[PDB]
């Protein structure tokens, strides 16, 4: 705004117009400028999925692990996610 | 007066000095260099709503016929004007895809943003500079070129979107039936509150207290603070749901206009209706409230204007026409009806004498002259503001900022003491005696 | 206590009135002395009272050989005949602000009931008027003080120097 | 159909000149300006963290400092620049405070100096010059009262005598000494208080109440002749000179170590009490005492009365200073360094700003009376807002926002455990008050402004 004085500064140690931490260090803007994608939802449209990938990847974690469903069950995820590319290795 | 030689002195010090400024601000009554605009009928057979705008912009001066716009943009939506609070930079949306915060009074373009997502309402939250739209879900912040500041997760619908410039805390109630605020000058969400009542019809705010006023479709108009979840007090406006509301500037007043062909003028000071404009032929979808304590009403093609409709009496009771030419029965004070339109707000010009009325194919401003405050005070909002006069004040008011628990019904209550805590000041000698009670 | 000062200069004297003094235990702090360099600060001090310009040039070298040599001019005897009200000699004394300590008892020798300071409270404000320079005259002095410098930086020096055109 | 619309012509508002600043049209209609209370409490709430950031007591020292400690501070009030300290090494140095630098450093005594005083002689001879030379006076361990000049370069008026004019022996180990203002007079401290001439090598007239030692004195400033008397016998004894007699008594519970009268009012008395607390007195009443000041942990060594009247400044056997008003009853302000330990003497300025402050440790430090005031002289836009804080803040100081803001201070580990000590103490006092209190029937509440007094003459 105005590159506030010394003493403006302390009393408006927190406040700042253009960086949030509801709005998360613009990570959003931040990868949509280095792969060009065109509408803004376009982000949050992957990240609902991106994050639902770990929400079953933490349940799937809280199995014990000699456990042939657990086993058998990343694995067959895996088969998927490295199909489709979005992981570089399978292993 | 209690006996204290010492307190006297000081007690009819303060008191004494309190009637000397008082007296010393009609004092600069004088001191008002320009005064409100009025209206004549001069005789009994001129009617003052008979009047049209183009009998008006003639006899008119130039500088304000040309600040009546016709902004005719017929290919996006219904638009959605919202002025400064100083009355420069006008700010639309089109329901399909403008947002344009225009520089108004000159011809400038601040910036015009086609989003093709649907867009409902907008403000500017805290100058001309950064506004705040209210997009398909998510209401964006929004700069003075155009750019994002930010993607607001939370406000997860917004229809109706308010800010109030004393706490720097934008205010969203969309078709959630939450009520949310974001105090702007951090980012931290302030206060998340559940309204209980479904989706918000209306929701318009009050300045002289900070309070908001939601509408229902129950017709209970709902006053909210950001520190007590429940609403602070219910008022059953009207039947059916609750188009729109506007509350006046001193903060006495409030108009309601519900989906029952009716509308109320309440009184916000002892929550008593003063009177109901029963059956107006088709039921008003916005009401304005302007600066000198003029009404507005839209019944959708119509706009409707009242003087002294805010008063006590039965005879300010506002009503459509005289039989007779009775004096006491209140006449509407001007009348315009567009042709084909449908309006969406419509907003006072905050320091000319103008309304901003939004309507289907675009803007007009139709010329009142009665309407806005001739004088205002040049330490608060300039309508005459430079660059650095601006972003002086952009701090100062960061700096003078109220915190969201101060929002209470009284303004005054602030500084009191707590109703528990006794009246009377307690002795070493009082407290010791309540030992001996107990 | 420092009601009075004398700034000197190649167009005449000056007579200022100290209208607030600074404040003399905190004089080698930041703040008092950053005040100086700031006009706005510095007028609160200072108001001009006089101002009598040297009648010519060759008055001007005649009597700035006289501050140097500590005396008191005919003109700076004068100009303290208007602005300085008399006090007494023992009790109560005026007081005006000298660049000099040297100059001091040729004034108390003329004017008995004026005191002379030279502090380095007093020759603060002194060194303040140097820096602000023509803003504090209000336009009194006809020409400027850098011509005026020049020609007096030169006949000082040639006086002292004794050398002849021919 | 008369119409008439709002007009701003464009020429009132905005300046037709470039350099001509845009005028401000203003409207005092409480409609338009809507938060009476709210934006003032927060100008006063910034007002207070703005007042807790421009917290900056500390200026400097004077000098380099002594060498054993200084117990003992005069201050000319007649000039604003300069002061006297005398160290217990037996060395005085007299310093011009704009400058922090010594006029003249002097090997006084061989035993300790125990005050200073200063007061331009009047001889019957001659006069010593006001302006060109300042004079001290001071009172040693050994029997001796030495009289001072002073080359001072204040004045540019002049161009002998640099020191010790003339000394003035005794017979018992002198405490303390003051100079009475009219006609060249001053008492000495010691087993006999006895008034001295300047003139005259053997004092005039010895005064006592009883045959006890002596241990500081003070002169009033106004009504002059009346002297006040400190005792190690816990004792005060008030003096009149014009009966050249002693007036009354007071006996405390703890001896007093230095008093000091107010230069304003000029009949009330502060003293300073070797309990860890200050009294405030009445001459005309000593049944009753005007206030206590409860907030040290240690023994007040010496108070001043500032010459505003209204605040009184204090220093402790604790290692720290305290400034309160004469109204509150309690600290406003606490001053506290590492590098000070035991003060045993401090004297507030004469243009009534900048508090003096001699320690055991050897410096002699000086601060600022309010940490806010600035030696800047400001200009009538910075004045207003600074008057319009220091007065908004007077309104609001009750808000328990603000009193949490306004009070709290960083005070040292080592003192504020001490307070904590005294809370469970007076917490147990108290409650050995209140059973007791159960079980007689009409006890007597002695009030606490009283309770420091054992009796009077």
């Amino acid at each position: 705004v105005r590159k506030l004085k010394h003493h403006e500064q302390k009393l408006l140690k927190k406040v700042d117009f253009l960086e949030w931490k509801q709005d998360q260090g613009h990570r959003d803007t931040q990868v949509m400028r280095t792969y060009h994608i065109q509408n803004r939802e376009d982000y949050h449209k992957y990240n609902r999925i991106c994050g639902d990938i770990r929400r079953l990847a933490n349940k799937l974690s809280l199995l014990p692990p000699t456990d042939p469903f657990r086993r058998k069950h990343e694995q067959l995820l895996l088969d998927k996610l490295y199909a489709m590319g979005v992981l570089t290795t399978k292993s | 007066q209690t006996k204290d030689k010492k307190l006297r002195a000081g007690l009819k010090k303060i008191d004494e000095q309190y009637k000397k400024a008082v007296s010393s601000a009609a004092a600069t009554d004088y001191l008002l260099p320009e005064s409100n605009g009025y209206l004549e009928p001069e005789n009994e057979l001129e009617k003052t709503f008979k009047v049209q705008q183009s009998e008006i912009k003639s006899s008119v001066d130039v500088s304000t016929a040309n600040k009546a716009l016709d902004l005719s943009l017929k290919e996006f939506g219904p638009y959605h004007i919202k002025y400064a609070k100083n009355g420069t930079h006008l700010l639309i949306t089109g329901r399909k895809g403008h947002v344009a915060s225009m520089d108004w009074r000159k011809g400038q373009l601040r910036a015009e943003l086609f989003l093709n997502e649907t867009c409902h309402s907008a403000t500017y939250l805290q100058n001309e500079q950064y506004f705040a739209v209210a997009q398909k879900k998510y209401t964006f912040i929004y700069d003075h070129e155009g750019t994002e500041l930010h993607r607001l997760k939370q406000h997860i619908e917004a229809r109706h979107l308010d800010f109030l410039p004393y706490h720097y805390l934008l205010v969203t109630a969309g078709e959630t039936g939450w009520l949310k605020y974001h105090d702007v000058s951090t980012g931290q969400l302030v206060s998340e509150l559940r309204t209980k009542a479904g989706p918000t019809m209306a929701m318009a705010q009050n300045p002289w207290n900070a309070v908001m006023h939601l509408g229902h479709s129950n017709g209970t108009v709902s006053l909210w603070s950001p520190s007590m979840p429940e609403p602070l007090v219910k008022l059953l406006s009207a039947r059916g749901p609750v188009n729109s509301i506007a509350i006046d500037r001193s903060g006495y007043y409030m108009a309601t206009t519900g989906a029952d062909r009716s509308m109320k003028i309440w009184d916000i000071r002892n929550f008593k209706q003063l009177h109901s404009v029963e059956s107006l032929p088709t039921p008003g979808t916005n009401v304005s409230i302007s600066d000198t304590g003029l009404l507005a009403l839209s019944r959708g093609p119509h706009v409707t204007l009242w003087k002294d409709a805010l008063k006590l009496s039965g005879d300010s009771k506002p009503c459509f026409g005289s039989m007779g030419g009775n004096p006491h029965r209140n006449t509407p004070y001007m009348s315009h009806l567009f042709a084909g339109n449908k309006v969406e707000n419509l907003g006072f010009v905050p320091f000319e004498d103008l309304l901003g009325v939004g309507h289907q194919t675009g803007i007009t401003n139709l010329i009142v002259p009665g309407a806005g405050e001739a004088n205002y005070d040049a330490l608060e909002l300039n309508p005459f503001e430079t660059k650095k006069q601006r972003q002086e004040q952009e701090v100062r008011t960061l700096l003078n900022k109220l915190p969201a628990d101060t929002i209470t019904l009284d303004p005054n209550s602030i500084g009191s003491v707590d109703k528990r805590s006794s009246t009377i000041r307690l002795n070493a000698k009082d407290l010791a005696q309540t030992t001996m009670d107990a | 206590p420092i009601e009075y000062l004398l700034f000197e200069e190649p167009t005449g004297y000056a007579v200022f009135k100290v209208k607030l003094q600074q404040d003399d235990i905190g004089s080698r702090l930041k703040e008092v002395q950053e005040q100086i360099n700031d006009f706005g600060a510095f007028t609160k001090l200072i108001e001009l009272v006089s101002f009598a310009p040297f009648k010519g040039a060759a008055e001007a070298l005649e009597n700035a050989n006289d501050i140097s040599e500590g005396l008191v001019s005919e003109s700076l005897k004068a100009i303290l005949d208007l602005n300085l009200p008399k006090a007494s000699s023992k009790k109560k004394n005026i007081t005006l602000a000298i660049s000099d300590k040297n100059l001091g008892p040729s004034i108390k020798e003329e004017f008995p009931y004026v005191d002379c300071i030279s502090n380095e409270l007093a020759q603060d404000l002194i060194r303040g008027v140097r820096l602000h320079g023509e803003k504090l005259f209000k336009g009194l002095q006809s020409g400027d003080l850098e011509r005026a410098q020049l020609g007096l930086g030169h006949a000082y020096s040639r006086a002292k120097v004794k050398f002849s055109v021919q | 159909m008369k119409i008439k619309t709002i007009k701003r012509s464009a020429d009132d508002y905005v300046p037709v000149k470039s350099t001509q600043e845009s005028q401000m049209p203003r409207n005092l209609n409480p409609e338009l300006h809507p938060f009476e209370r709210a934006r003032e409490y927060t100008k006063a709430l910034n007002a207070t963290k703005l007042e807790r950031m421009f917290a900056k007591p500390f200026v400097g020292q004077l000098g380099y400092g002594h060498r054993d400690g200084v117990y003992a501070i005069a201050k000319n009030y007649g000039s604003l620049n300069k002061l006297a300290t005398g160290s217990a090494d037996g060395v005085i140095k007299y310093w011009n405070m704009s400058t922090r630098e010594e006029f003249v450093s002097f090997k006084a005594h061989y035993g300790l100096v125990t005050g200073l005083c200063v007061t331009q002689p009047r001889f019957h001879d001659k006069k010593p010059d006001l302006k060109s030379q300042n004079f001290m006076l001071s009172c040693s361990d050994d029997k001796t009262v030495k009289l001072w000049s002073i080359n001072v370069d204040d004045y540019s008026n002049k161009n002998n005598e640099e020191g010790l004019i003339r000394t003035f022996d005794g017979e018992s180990a002198f405490q303390g000494i003051d100079s009475h203002r009219e006609n060249s007079t001053f008492a000495t401290g010691g087993a006999k208080i006895h008034l001295w001439d300047v003139n005259r090598l053997k004092p005039v007239s010895d005064l006592s109440w009883g045959a006890d030692n002596i241990t500081s004195l003070k002169f009033n400033q106004n009504e002059t002749d009346i002297l006040a008397s400190t005792g190690s016998d816990n004792s005060i004894v008030l003096y009149d000179l014009r009966t050249n007699s002693p007036t009354q008594k007071i006996v405390q519970t703890m001896r007093t170590n230095a008093i000091c009268w107010n230069p304003m009012e000029a009949f009330n008395f502060v003293t300073a009490n070797e309990d860890h607390n200050a009294y405030y007195y009445d001459m005309r009443n000593l049944s009753r005492s005007l206030n206590v000041f409860k907030d040290h942990v240690s023994a007040v060594m010496d108070v001043d009365f500032s010459p505003t009247g209204d605040e009184i400044v204090t220093g402790s056997y604790d290692k720290s200073i305290r400034i309160y008003k004469t109204n509150h009853g309690h600290s406003r302000e606490i001053y506290h360094t590492k590098r000070m330990q035991h003060v045993f003497q401090v004297k507030y300025s004469m243009d009534s700003k900048y508090i003096i402050s001699g320690s055991d440790d050897g410096n002699v430090r000086l601060w600022r009376s309010k940490a806010w005031e600035r030696s800047n002289v400001k200009t009538t836009r910075e004045k207003n807002k600074l008057e319009y804080d220091e007065k908004l803040k007077e309104r609001f100081r009750h808000m328990p926002e603000i009193k949490r803001i306004s009070r709290h201070r960083h005070v040292p580990q080592v003192i504020k455990k001490a307070q904590e000590i005294k809370n469970i103490e007076l917490s147990s006092i108290k409650r050995r008050e209140a059973n007791e209190r159960r079980t007689r029937k009409d006890m007597p509440y002695i009030s606490e402004r009283k309770k420091q007094i054992v009796g009077t003459v």
